């Protein structure tokens, strides 16, 4: 039901209890199935039901009850051919605080817009007593032990560390699983249609053997996109030279960029000719043309 | 015609908040990850997207890649999904190609993503839950409102 631990490094805190799941549940159905610990530099030891009081070895699972700084190292997997690895980074808890700030996620959110944090652990469900939710290590009441929820549209005031703990029984021996939530709320992005200011179809007048300096401007978001289309498939003409973008931040916090065509030497291979320029966002494009005339 | 504009470092997540990453086998994976883990697994969990410009515009025109040992390019090849051993092109002399992507917005939600193919009109960029593994693959749309196809970059 539970995923597998398939990225290469894993950081734990200590005192925690801590699985790694390999990749082949599936296959673990066809005694062909081995875990190896390799210390700064030890050169493997192949891991056993009872090697460590801690360590509960299964078909699919290798559970640490908890992890300790000692179990920090390469952990290796062999099932037949299968093979995985996984470097184990065990890091010292932060006992002063109700969580180490080395184990956090970050999220940002933007104000006004839907907030939502849940605490839930799959894998260790079976085995919890109950589970509480703190911002910035103060218990919050919300009326779930199992699922504590906070569902809410984003306000400056949100910001905060949110620690899901969830407390469990093996043997006896009272444990839990602390995993904290960096939200950031900012301000609303408030993103805009890019748009290019000027008419679609420009015709300016030109004299062969001068030069030119088509004006292109838009009114686009910090991420955009303003360029020319002027003839580089198998090279463009030597004179024609795309210049540097100009920026400049409107009071709304959106941009007025500027990117000129200088079309320099004017021959009659200029002239008749789409010199286009456009505009491209994750919210759209638009592209307006140029037309060279006598 | 595309013609290669800049790059910038980002972390593709899906809508559950988990980090792509390419594994060990150069697979392109999901997984939950810590801003620790994100930061221990990288270059793995950091890609390089990488804008173009299009003869034909149709929203941003981009090619997802990594640098590991090498500079590997996501390709869409044959609607499967691969990680390619090269750079981002400076051209392409196409108006379709199986490593350049639309990246669009979803409508009314700016931060939520889409990627396009260019070459298979309709197919998105998608997790996909396939045994114990979340797995980037090539999916048709089908039902609209579909979260599968969405995702967030974070930039640095
Ligand atoms: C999830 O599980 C983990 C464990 O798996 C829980 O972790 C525990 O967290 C608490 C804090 O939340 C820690 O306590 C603090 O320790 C600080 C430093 O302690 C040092 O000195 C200790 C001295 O010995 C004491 O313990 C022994 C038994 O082992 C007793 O015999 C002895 O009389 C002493 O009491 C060392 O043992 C230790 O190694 C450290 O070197 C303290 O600074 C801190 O003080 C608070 O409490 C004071 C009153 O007691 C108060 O005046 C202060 O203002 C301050 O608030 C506090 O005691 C645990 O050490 C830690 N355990 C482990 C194993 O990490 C975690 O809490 C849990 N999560 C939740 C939410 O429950
Ligand atoms: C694109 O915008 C630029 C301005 O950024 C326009 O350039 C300006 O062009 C005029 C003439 O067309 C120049 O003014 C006059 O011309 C003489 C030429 O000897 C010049 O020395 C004097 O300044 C004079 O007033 C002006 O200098 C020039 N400015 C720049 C920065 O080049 C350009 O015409 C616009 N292009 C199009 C297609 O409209
Ligand atoms: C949380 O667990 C307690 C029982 O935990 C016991 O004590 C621990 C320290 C450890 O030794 C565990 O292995 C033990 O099982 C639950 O308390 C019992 O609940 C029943 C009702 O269901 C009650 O009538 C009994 O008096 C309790 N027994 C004991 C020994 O405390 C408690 O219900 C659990 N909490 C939740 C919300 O599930
Ligand atoms: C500059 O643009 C013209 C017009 O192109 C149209 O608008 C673009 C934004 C894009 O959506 C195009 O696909 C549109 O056709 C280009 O001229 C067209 O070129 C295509 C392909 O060569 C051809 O099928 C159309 O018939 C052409 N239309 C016209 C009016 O000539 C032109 O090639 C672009 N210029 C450069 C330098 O690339
Ligand atoms: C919680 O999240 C915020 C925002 O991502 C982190 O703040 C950034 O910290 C770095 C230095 O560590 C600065 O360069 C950035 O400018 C900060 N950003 C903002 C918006 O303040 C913060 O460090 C995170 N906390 C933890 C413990 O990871
Ligand atoms: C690992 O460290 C813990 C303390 O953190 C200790 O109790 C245990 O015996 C150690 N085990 C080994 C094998 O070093
Ligand atoms: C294991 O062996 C089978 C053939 O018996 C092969 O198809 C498979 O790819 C192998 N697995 C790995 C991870 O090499």
């Amino acid at each position: 039901p539970e995923s597998c631990t398939s990225r290469p490094h894993i950081t734990v805190v200590e005192g925690e209890p801590f699985y790694l799941k390999h990749c082949s549940c599936s296959l673990a159905h066809e005694t062909t199935k081995s875990w190896y610990k390799s210390s700064g530099s030890q050169e493997h030891v192949e891991l056993n039901p009872r090697s460590s009081s801690r360590i509960a070895l299964h078909d699919c699972v290798l559970e640490f009850w908890p992890v300790e700084l000692n179990d920090t190292g390469s952990y290796f997997f062999q099932m037949k051919n299968y093979t995985q690895k996984w470097k184990l980074n065990v890091i010292r808890r932060n006992k002063h605080s109700c969580f180490t700030e080395r184990q956090v996620t970050s999220k940002i959110v933007e104000v006004k817009k839907f907030f939502q944090i849940t605490c839930e652990n799959s894998y260790y469900q079976t085995l919890v007593n109950s589970t509480s939710l703190y911002k910035n290590c103060k218990k919050l009441l919300l009326e779930n032990n199992k699922n504590p929820t906070i569902k809410k549209n984003a306000e400056f005031e949100d910001q905060g560390y949110y620690s899901c703990v969830h407390f469990l029984h093996h043997n006896g021996k009272l444990f839990n699983i602390t995993k904290t939530f960096n939200i950031t709320i900012v301000e609303d992005r408030s993103n805009i249609v890019p748009v290019l200011l000027g008419p679609k179809l420009n015709h300016v007048a030109v004299e062969l053997g001068k030069n030119v300096r088509l004006n292109c401007s838009a009114l686009l978001n910090e991420e955009d996109v303003i360029y020319w289309m002027f003839g580089e498939e198998n090279g463009s003409d030597p004179n024609i030279h795309e210049e540097k973008e100009m920026r400049i931040m409107t009071p709304e916090g959106k941009w007025h960029a500027s990117k000129v065509l200088r079309i320099e030497n004017i021959g009659e291979s200029n002239l008749n000719v789409l010199y286009n320029c456009t505009v491209a966002s994750t919210g759209g494009t638009d592209t307006k043309s140029f037309i060279l005339v006598r | 015609y595309f013609g290669k504009l800049e790059s910038k470092l980002s972390v593709i997540r899906n809508l559950n908040d988990q980090v792509l990453f390419i594994d060990q086998g150069n697979r392109p994976l999901f997984e939950d990850m810590t801003d620790s883990d994100c930061r221990d697994n990288a270059p793995r969990t950091i890609f390089i997207i990488s804008m173009y410009k299009d003869s034909q515009p149709r929203g941003m025109a981009v090619t997802i890649s990594v640098k590991c040992e090498k500079i590997s390019t996501l390709s869409c090849e044959n609607k499967i999904i691969s990680f390619k051993e090269m750079n981002p092109p400076d051209n392409i002399k196409d108006t379709k190609s199986d490593i350049i992507f639309f990246q669009r917005s979803v409508p009314g939600h700016d931060n939520k993503m889409q990627f396009e193919s260019s070459s298979y009109e309709g197919y998105f960029l998608a997790c996909e839950k396939e045994r114990d593994l979340f797995k980037l693959i090539l999916k048709k749309e089908d039902e609209l409102g579909d979260r599968s196809i969405m995702f967030t970059v974070q930039n640095e």
